[PDB]
């Protein structure tokens, strides 16, 4: 139509990025994230972003959704950090978990200044990059998962 | 503190509470007044439609009767959900490319009339993408008023590529009303419009090959279906079943020169940077009631394949719950404290007025 007269006139602006960057400051899970090379993992649990202990990294519940931040040194500079952020959706995860994992992946991207490249990883469809994150035999799928955050309307 | 999610569609209110898996109140966005020249709302207006003239306060996604829209919102809060709005942060929805004044007045009424403590207005298609568990894809949302296409990459909608057509379910209902006259049926009144809307929802479908289907319909009665009217008379419909939603692909059926929904989807993808087009083609997400016709996903797949490069991998995602995808996406996002951090507070509204909606809601 005329975008400038419309309710999308401010999409794509620095203002949009600033508001969303501010919102990402209110998530405790991101504090200290992406500070060194390695893999950091959280699981969605009733809408909350919950750290996965390092001893469990690579094991994923088929009923759940996860965020996996891979921090690495880019080719351009061996002393700086770059990011791939993968969200992993179990074959039996519920809609609230997958939707929260998607939204919070964007939020972590915001928190890290837009630098992360995002990857949607459905169980059985994981990218070559995702398969490369874990040592030989490190990627394991576990039965079950945590309960949905949704209340079921009868 | 529980947030309310109110998806004010052109045709239906979907309302409920953040954290629920479905809206608890779904009812027609209509106000009825005596047909003989004081009013009824929603389900009850529909129930008494025998004596009422029915009016939709939203046309093509834009509120065109603000007094009646206030009645709709009042009814949603006090009569359906039975909540006190001053106790509930409220998430509303909107089609993209609406005039800015629409959400300015939504914001004014929510704060000045209903005294909500906080509120946000979301673009409907974005909520559907999150409901599908994606950050990248192109949503085709079609309700009763608007068909919109929103390509989204890494969680950001691409405004230069957003497309909108003011052709959706109500136009299809009106067209079915028109073409049913060819059979000698007369559906004309606002009450009769609701009857034809039900016929459309129950019996219409998208033909995979329109011209072939027209020939099948003339060869025998194999495609015909019967329908019982409220007064007991039984009518029969044939090629109207698929001619009606054919309008989405051929808007000239109602005299519009616009591109059809397949072409608009293709054009939207082509407005995006080339390196992301493969991801958009593989992630077409349908949402809204007008995407519920049997056969529509297969027809979309066929038509986009004909427009796209010959090797392009194309996928249409058609969630079974897509009449409620926008609402469900809102329920998810409104359950997140960081998303609520961006909402307009009553104090911010008091100090800044309606203009603040453009600085907080994206
Ligand atoms: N099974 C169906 N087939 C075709 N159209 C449908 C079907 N179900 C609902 N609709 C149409 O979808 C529209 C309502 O869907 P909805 O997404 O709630 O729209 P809105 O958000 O604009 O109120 C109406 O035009 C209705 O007739
Ligand atoms: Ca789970
Ligand atoms: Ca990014
Ligand atoms: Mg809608």
């Amino acid at each position: 139509y005329n975008i400038a007269d419309s309710n999308i006139a401010n999409l794509g602006t620095e203002l949009e990025k600033k508001v969303k960057l501010e919102a990402s400051q209110h998530e405790d899970a991101w504090k200290g994230a992406g500070k060194q090379v390695g893999v950091e993992i959280w699981r969605i649990q009733q809408f909350k972003v919950v750290p996965v202990p390092k001893k469990h990294h690579g094991s994923f519940y088929t009923g759940d959704s996860y965020i996996v931040l891979s921090t690495y040194h880019p080719k351009t500079n061996p002393d700086k950090l770059a990011y791939d952020v993968h969200f992993w959706l179990g074959a039996f995860t519920t809609q609230d978990e997958a939707g929260t994992a998607a939204y919070k992946t964007v939020e972590l991207d915001d928190y890290l200044g837009g630098l992360p490249v995002q990857y949607r990883e459905v169980q059985g469809y994981e990218s070559e990059r995702f398969l490369s994150l874990f040592p030989k035999g490190g990627l394991r799928i576990l039965d079950g998962g945590v309960e949905t955050g949704f209340h079921h309307v009868e | 503190t529980t947030a309310l999610v109110c998806d004010n569609g052109s045709g239906l209110v979907k309302a409920g509470f953040a954290g629920d898996d479905a809206p608890r109140a779904v009812f027609p966005s209509i106000v009825g007044r005596p047909r003989h020249q004081d009013s009824y709302v929603g389900d009850e207006a529909q129930s008494k439609r025998g004596i009422l003239t029915l009016k939709y306060p939203i046309e093509h996604g834009i509120i065109t009767n603000w007094d009646d829209m206030e009645k709709i919102w009042h009814h949603t809060f006090y009569n359906e959900l039975r909540v006190a709005p001053e106790e509930h942060p409220t998430l509303l929805t909107e089609a993209p490319l609406n005039p800015k004044a629409n959400r300015e007045k939504m914001t004014q009424i929510m704060f000045e009339t209903f005294n909500v403590p906080a509120m946000y207005v979301a673009i409907a298609a974005v909520l559907s993408l999150y409901a599908s568990g994606r950050t990248t894809g192109i949503v085709l949302d079609s309700g009763d008023g608007v068909t919109h296409n929103v390509p989204i990459y890494e969680g950001y909608a691409l405004p230069h590529a957003i497309m909108r057509l003011d052709l959706a379910g109500r136009d299809l209902t009106d067209y079915l009303m028109k073409i049913l006259t060819e059979r000698g049926y007369s559906f004309v009144t606002t009450a009769e419009r609701e009857i034809v809307r039900d016929i459309k929802e129950k019996l219409c479908y998208v033909a995979l090959d329109f011209e072939n289907e027209m020939a099948t319909a003339a060869s025998s009665s194999s495609l015909e279906k019967s329908y019982e009217l409220p007064d007991g008379q039984v009518i029969t419909i044939g090629n109207e079943r698929f001619r009606c939603p054919e309008t989405l692909f051929q808007p000239s059926f109602i005299g519009m020169e616009s591109a059809g929904i397949h072409e608009t989807t293709y054009n939207s993808i082509m407005k995006c940077d080339i390196d992301i087009r493969k991801d958009l083609y593989a992630n077409n997400v349908l949402s809204g009631g007008t995407t519920m016709y049997p056969g529509i996903a297969d027809r979309m797949q066929k038509e986009i394949t004909a427009l796209a490069p010959s090797t392009m991998k194309i996928k249409i995602i058609a969630p079974p719950e897509r009449k409620y995808s926008v609402w469900i996406g809102g329920s998810i996002l409104a359950s997140l404290s960081t998303f609520q951090q961006m909402w307009i507070s009553k104090q911010e509204y008091d100090e800044a007025g309606p203009s603040i909606v453009h600085r907080k809601c994206f």
